[PDB]
């Protein structure tokens, strides 16, 4: 099970900053899987940044609501994240993670991506 | 309350046994299940224990988790040296209703 | 025995009495799980082991199921679906000699815990970051297995107890040990309810003439009733006869 | 419980003693018990030689040390202790003693022995 | 250090409460138990308090123990005429490894 992020990497400030992450060995039309994105500035800890189950339950994170927009394309396998009104504190590394069935209980962030760091600046 | 606390610092020594805490409150903690990472430098974290007690295919047993009340603590049996990297706490916390996560622990073996 | 190999026993093809128990010792420790300590005198099991070592003070705790320790977790663990009881009571008496009695000793290090019921008793070298020394100290290169130490006048918190672990079974079980079945001394000419080996009825009990076989228990008249029994205990044959009944 | 020392109770410097201490009312197969041996000049204080518990600990006089060996014969209950090169300075007598349990904690020395009064001279 | 230190004499009246004195070291007398025995003229000695408060069963009350720090007394009361023989102290001392004794004392009464 793989995922993978790609998108632009430097932006200015004031820009939307657009991603995609691209996954192979599951689908999010089975049950359970659901795809989700975590921040992490440099050097610190983590954070929730948004998440989207398999009916198009789309949650997200209240103070980074009302600038967030998530949305998959289930035929081409990958999900689409989008955040508006780029600032210099949003420089960090953004991960795509997946949460699964376990064995009793629904296993969340067992696999990661592998990050795409993220510049804003001029 | 909505977010959890750890100590910076752990500091075993070969074959020891250490616990790592994490506080937290009525509201996400202790009425929610409690995850438990670790990212060695320049890599994506992992998971090692979710739902408090369980661990995902392909750790160690040495890796224990406990829940109680309003506290979580992780208990590392057989400390060795590839194991010093940062740990960190997670649980949903239904007041803010998003993850929240904590600080992170050193846990540099001597 | 030491923890870290511990004497297993069996107990089997007897009547077990419990009785005995409870005029031990004061038992610092004695709790039940699957059953209680009142009602044990009288049920039956297929095989009971009993599993006897000795540990410190503090860590009577550990033995219960689930517990993650050092002795539960290393050299002495058992199952999450126990059935059985501990009973587990101070011994500085007869266990601590002056100056220290490195007797007693148990595993400090293995590789990874042990399964329930299981216990090992090689005695190598723990690994270390690198292929250890040998035998011998280094970065690590340790030796497992560790002494205790008790002497009189440590607290009782790391003075040396002794504990025995009872484990029973009970599925399909063609019963092997139970309890004792208690009788009462026996009462003739009245009409009396009985209750011989298991047969009951009711009558009058009185001294028979007929010859029974030494393998035979019971007698029949036509139809089926019971018109005779031995006695269990001095074998002497006693008649039943229905006490007296009629229309008024 | 009783105890006896017996042996040869004169012999000439720059030789061996032997003792024997031959007891009833306790056996070295119990848990608990242990037989131990002490000397005393004639009017000085005592002092301890050795002990052997039960499960075969011999505990030994670190400065006469390298002298001394005690072992037991628990066939015929009773304990030898040996000690090489007799000197006129050992001139004592000797006691065997008994270590058993108590009520809370192990008692030393609770019963003695008669003594056996042993000269080193010509 | 390595040698108990005992009054030669005691030296009560019948009737009276004497007091004897048991001078130890950090290493002996201070963490490990303390008897007591009493040997009279041409006989084995014989046990009178062992674990510093314990009386083997057949003493008397009279006789009583105290350990305090890194010194140690025995208290007899009631003192009689048929009292008057050797006390001598003993204890383990872990920095020698072996038993030690005191010097005695003579406690005859008038």
């Amino acid at each position: 099970i793989t995922l993978k992020e790609s998108g632009l990497t430097l932006v200015r400030p004031t820009q939307t900053l657009t991603l995609t992450c691209t996954f192979s060995g599951f689908s999010l039309i089975n049950s359970g899987v659901g795809v989700g994105w975590i921040r992490q500035p440099p050097g610190k800890a983590l954070e929730w940044l948004a998440l989207i189950y398999w009916d198009d339950d789309k949650r997200y994170n209240p103070s980074l609501r009302s600038r967030l927009t998530i949305s998959k394309a289930t035929s081409k396998n990958q999900v689409v994240l989008t955040m508006t009104n780029m600032d210099p504190v949003d420089t960090a590394t953004y991960y795509c993670t997946h949460r699964g069935p376990g064995h009793n209980t629904p296993i969340y962030f067992e696999f990661w991506g592998q990050g795409a760091l993220v510049t804003v600046s001029s | 309350q909505s977010v959890l606390t750890q100590s910076p610092s752990a500091s075993g020594t070969p074959g020891q046994r250490v616990t790592i805490s994490c506080s937290g409150s009525r509201s996400n903690i202790g009425s929610n299940f409690v995850y438990w990472f670790h990212q060695l430098p320049g890599t994506a974290p992992k998971l090692l224990i979710h739902s408090n007690d369980q661990r995902p295919s392909g750790v160690p047993d040495r890796f224990s988790g406990s829940n109680s009340g309003t506290s979580a603590s992780l208990a590392i049996s057989g400390l060795r040296s590839e194991d010093e990297a940062d740990y960190y706490c997670a649980a949903w916390d239904d007041s803010l209703s998003s993850w929240v996560f904590g600080g992170g622990t050193k846990l540099t073996v001597l | 025995a030491s923890v870290y190999a511990w004497n297993r026993k069996r107990i089997s093809n007897c009547v077990a009495d419990y009785s005995v128990l409870y005029n031990f010792a004061p038992f610092f420790a004695f709790k039940c799980y699957g059953v209680s300590p009142t009602k044990l005198n009288d049920l039956c099991f297929t095989n009971v082991y009993a599993d006897s070592f000795v540990i410190r003070g503090n860590e009577v705790s550990q033995i219960a199921p689930g517990q993650t320790g050092n002795i539960a977790d290393y050299n002495y663990k058992l199952p999450d679906d126990f059935t059985g009881c501990v009973i587990a009571w101070n011994s500085n008496k007869l266990d601590s000699k002056v100056g220290g009695n490195y007797n007693y000793r148990y595993r400090l290090f293995r590789k990874s815990n042990l399964k329930p019921f299981e216990r090992d008793i090689s005695t190598e070298i723990y690994q270390a970051g690198n292929k250890p020394c040998n035998g011998v100290a280094g970065v690590n290169c340790y030796f497992p297995l560790q002494s205790y130490g008790f002497r009189p006048t440590y607290g009782v918190g790391h003075q040396p107890y002794r504990v025995v672990v009872l484990s029973f079974e009970l599925l399909h079980a063609p019963a092997t040990v139970c309890g004792p079945k208690k009788s009462t001394n026996l009462v003739k000419n009245k009409c009396v309810n009985f209750n011989f080996n298991g047969l009951t009825g009711t009558g009058v009990l009185t001294e028979s003439n007929k010859k029974f076989l030494p393998f035979q228990q019971f007698g029949r008249d036509i139809a089926d009733t019971t018109d005779a029994v031995r006695d269990p205990q001095t074998l002497e044959i006693l008649d039943i006869t229905p006490c007296s009944f009629g229309g008024v």
